[PDB]
């Protein structure tokens, strides 16, 4: 007998209330104050000349201010000052000018995208790859000399089309390229940073040749917002008290019991500690130690969550079957869990390849020859199968379910209280839960719509509202908080 | 031309481009508005001048075969000559492109990281302030549009007929670019997929701007001046015929007077000759070049130029290859 079996309608009621109130605020707060999750920074590149000096100096290039590099401004004028390729170096400097970055920054993306002109005699050949040679440094402090981070060579692709006829009357026009992914890090701790990308050019190995004319390279950086770092730190550290005094108040309850806890029981709580492992902020150390490694410890922490979702809601289901069933142990559900196991057992390891590979070299993509292409997409295909598995088996039990149900409470004149009282119960305490979580995930679903195709904010009076961060604190509290209500409502009934 | 500070992209502009700090010196077209502007924001002033040099060069190769190539004279006081003194067609285009090619620069020079002044700029911000370390610098975009219309159309608010056509075409040069950004997305999460999507805007090319504006100057409507005021006077404003025909706003160019005749010399129109020119170069079949000479008997002209051939063509400059002649048939017209 569970708490929710014995609660009157009136109090149920009241725990409703108190629930709602907290989740309206939730809203309130990624809407209202939070600054909204990103931002986007368009850079464009210099074009520094070396004079035949870098061999193994290393000089790096700096695009303005102090000691900048000489720069042409317009590639044509390469031609009549005699300066051949693999002369010219495309610097970035990452932060604006007077501007910094800070530790809140919890990583970086950067993205190129190349504007290459057509002309009949430098056209873009049918297997065109660029081969770039990158040098990352970073400063701590104005007056001090750059330190390498980071030097690579990044081979890409290029997806280019041409819309306009090719004929001797368009020369000059751009070609419309997709975006090319450059580097990930996934760390901010240093001040200042400077990207050097070099093409150099080698003709007996079509080393960037047939590649187009090249004119300029644009870089955009994506960043999470600080503001948005400091207000998701504060919502963690309040929820974190909470959930750790409710995990310790459901624990006693189990085990101070004439009777062995029940596999329910076991699940629910396994299904809390997911969330407090979620809920803690861990990240609060990014702030002040350099541990690149941080952005896979929160995807694997957040997939792990959604297993146990999952299999929660199987379990739950075969937990209230009736007749024929009330069965208590793990080893006999593999049948609806294996494909749960599977399926992010391979979403583990595709980001696994793509996220630790990162970690040695920054300038990686799983996605760069057709081989790792292969691979990539037979795991997410594998993840795909085994997710529509789980759906059709849970639908499976769901329906058997109902149709006992529809069996049991038929033929309740015959049995005594005792046993009337027992399923009368288990028959609520499933209906409830099913409502609550179809309504749940609607509402998650709905507004993942409402997040992916809307403006972001909206401007109305004085008051601007951020919708994409109110998304993240309203859906982030929504679940940790159903949790907490699942907790405290199928705990045992204590009796007398 | 009807601005004279055009002139600076011509002559004595000589690439200053940040190294030479002339700061409200040369300007020659200058209201105490522009005067304000370019002592308070120096650090973008040339590139002010840049935008208009690229104006410059898309017109004289969008018109590269009408007749009127957008010709700019050496006397720099007056920089494409009287051609430009009348209301017409061309004039429409030359407002509208020198008006996006100053927008277009600033945005470009920023992004380049030329000017500590553009934009936003701050290196602390944690109390909730909108400042680069706390909400994000999104202000960046609407930089150039701010300099275009705050130096540009300094003197476009005198209440006359050749103003509000001038208020129309340079904000239909703005509009021109705003109307071709493209929207780009970022897809990144949990495991990439889409819970976080970052997307931007990205500035078009300025051929796509030519071209659009190329376009919208055959299609350009006439308007007829009406005068009105509710005190003793009047203010001149333009009345669209909208008898039979459709004209919009932010997207199209508008003029009221006629366009001359360009076949023959006459220095009180502005107009130059197209006596001698060329034609039969392009598809070397029928063109505007044919029109062009306003004449017959295309034969004059054969050549032995000398080019670079037999080439690798690397993907940026200076190929260092070898030289060849060849010869050709021009049909030059007299
Ligand atoms: C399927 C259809 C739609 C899928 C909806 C996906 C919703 C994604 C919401 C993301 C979210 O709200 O992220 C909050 C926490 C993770 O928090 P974090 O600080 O690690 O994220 C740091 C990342 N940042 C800072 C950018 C938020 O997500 C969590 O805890 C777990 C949230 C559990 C969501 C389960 C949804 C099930 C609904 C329907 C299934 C059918
Ligand atoms: C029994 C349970 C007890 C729970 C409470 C006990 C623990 C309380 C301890 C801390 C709560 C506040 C945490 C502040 C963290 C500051 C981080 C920081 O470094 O501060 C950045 C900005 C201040 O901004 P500023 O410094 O520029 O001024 O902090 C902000 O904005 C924060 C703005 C407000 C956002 C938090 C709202 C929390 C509500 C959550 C509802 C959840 C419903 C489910
Ligand atoms: C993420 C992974 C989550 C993993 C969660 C694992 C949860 C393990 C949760 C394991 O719980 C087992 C205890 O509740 C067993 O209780 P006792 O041995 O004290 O039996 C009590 C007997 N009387 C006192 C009632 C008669
Ligand atoms: C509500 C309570 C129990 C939550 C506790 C979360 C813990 C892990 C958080 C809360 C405050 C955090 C600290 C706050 C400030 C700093 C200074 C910074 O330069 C290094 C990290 C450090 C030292 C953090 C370490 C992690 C920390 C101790
Ligand atoms: C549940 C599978 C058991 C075997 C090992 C799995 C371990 C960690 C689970 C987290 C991985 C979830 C995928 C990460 C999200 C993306 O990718």
């Amino acid at each position: 007998g569970a708490i929710i079996e014995n609660m009157s309608t009136k109090k149920l009621c009241i725990v409703g209330g108190i629930l709602l109130v907290f989740q309206i605020i939730a809203f309130l707060v990624g809407g209202l104050i939070a600054p909204g999750p990103t931002t986007a920074v368009s850079y464009m590149s210099v074009k520094c000349v070396d004079a035949r000096k870098n061999h193994h100096k290393t000089k790096w290039f700096v695009p303005w201010g102090p000691n900048h590099c000489d720069k042409i401004r317009d590639i044509e004028e390469a031609i009549p000052r005699e300066i051949e390729a693999n002369d010219i170096v495309f610097s970035v400097h990452i932060p604006l000018p007077h501007m910094e970055m800070s530790p809140w920054f919890q990583f970086m993306l950067f993205i190129l995208q190349l504007d290459i002109a057509f002309k009949l005699n430098n056209q873009i050949r049918e297997n065109a790859e660029v081969s770039m040679d990158v040098s990352l440094a970073y400063r701590d402090d104005a007056f001090a000399e750059w330190t390498e981070m980071a030097h690579e060579r990044v081979p890409r692709k290029l997806k280019c089309t041409f819309t306009s006829p090719k004929t001797p009357e368009h020369e000059g026009r751009y070609y419309e390229c997709d975006v090319l992914p450059f580097m990930e890090i996934g760390s901010v701790a240093h001040k200042f940073y400077l990207l050097n990308i070099r093409l150099p050019v080698n003709e007996k190995k079509k080393i960037n040749v047939g590649i187009g004319e090249i004119k300029d390279i644009r870089l955009v950086g994506i960043h999470q917002n600080g503001g948005f770092t400091k207000v998701w730190f504060a919502m963690k550290t309040f929820l974190t008290p909470s959930i750790f005094i409710i995990m310790v108040w459901y624990w006693r309850r189990i085990t101070m019991m004439s009777r062995p806890p029940v596999l329910l029981e076991k699940v629910i709580f396994a299904l809390g500690i997911s969330m407090t492992f979620i809920n803690i902020p861990v990240e609060w150390f990014s702030i002040g130690f350099d541990w690149t490694w941080m952005l896979l410890f929160g995807d694997i922490r957040q997939g792990i969550f959604y297993a146990m979702l999952l299999s929660f809601w199987i379990i739950f289901c075969g937990e209230h079957m009736m007749d024929q069933h009330e069965r208590n142990h793990i080893a006999g559900y593999w049948k609806q869990v294996g494909p749960i196991a599977v399926g992010s057992f391979c979403l583990f390891i595709f980001d696994m390849c793509e996220r630790g590979v990162q970690l040695t070299n920054p300038f990686y993509s799983i996605w760069t020859t057709d081989i790792g292409t292969e691979l990539a997409m037979a795991f997410i295909i594998v993840a795909g199968i085994c997710l529509c598995l789980y759906f059709l088996f849970l639908c499976f039990m769901v329906f058997q379910v109902f149709r006992n149900i529809s069996g049991k409470q038929s033929s309740l004149p015959a049995m005594s209280k005792v046993r009337r009282l027992h399923y009368e119960g288990l028959i609520f305490r499933f209906k409830f839960l099913m409502l609550i979580t179809l309504a749940c995930a609607a509402m998650t679903v709905i507004f993942f719509i409402v997040s992916q195709v809307t403006e972001g904010h909206w401007k109305w009076g004085g008051v601007t509202v951020q919708v994409n961060s109110a998304f993240f604190t309203g859906i982030y509290g929504m679940w940790n908080l159903y949790v907490f209500a699942l907790m405290f409502l199928y705990a045992p009934s204590h009796k007398n | 031309s009807y601005p004279i500070w055009w002139s600076l992209a011509v002559g004595p502009q000589y690439s200053s481009l940040g190294s030479q700090p002339i700061l409200c010196a040369s300007i020659p077209g200058l209201v105490p508005k522009q005067l304000r502007f370019c002592r308070n924001y120096v650090e973008i002033m040339p590139s002010v001048a840049e935008g208009i040099k690229i104006g410059i060069q898309e017109c004289q190769h969008q018109f590269r075969g009408r007749r009127w190539n957008c010709t700019t004279v050496h006397d720099s006081l007056a920089i494409f000559g009287p051609v430009l003194d009348k209301a017409t067609r061309e004039s429409a285009f030359v407002h509208a492109i020198a008006s996006a090619g100053v927008a277009f620069a600033v945005t470009r020079s920023c992004a380049e990281g030329t000017a500590a002044i553009c934009g936003c700029s701050s290196r602390h911000q944690g109390s909730p302030g909108k400042g680069w370390k706390w909400g994000g610098c999104s202000e960046d975009i609407e930089f150039g549009g701010m300099v275009s219309r705050e130096f540009a159309d300094a003197r476009e608010n005198r209440p006359d007929a050749r103003s509000a056509m001038n208020r129309h075409n340079n904000e239909a040069g703005r509009q021109a670019i705003a109307s071709h950004m493209h929207l780009k997305c970022k897809c990144h999460g949990l495991s990439g997929s889409c819970e976080v999507k970052t997307c931007w805007w990205s500035q078009p090319d300025f051929r796509a701007i030519g071209d659009f504006l190329k376009d919208k100057y055959d299609s350009a409507s006439e308007m007829v001046v009406e005068k009105h005021r509710e005190s003793r006077g009047w203010v001149e404003t333009l009345r669209p015929r909208y008898t039979y025909f459709k004209v919009p706003t932010e997207r199209d160019l508008v003029y009221y007077e006629a366009s001359p005749n360009f076949c023959e010399p006459n220095p009180e129109t502005g107009s130059f000759g197209t006596r001698d020119r060329t034609c039969n170069v392009s598809s070397h079949g029928i063109d505007g070049c044919d029109l062009l000479c306003c004449g017959r008997g295309h034969n004059a002209r054969a050549e032995r130029r000398r080019e670079k051939c037999r080439c690798v063509f690397h993907w940026c400059c200076y190929v260092s290859c070898q030289e060849c002649t060849r010869v050709y048939d021009v049909h030059t017209c007299k």
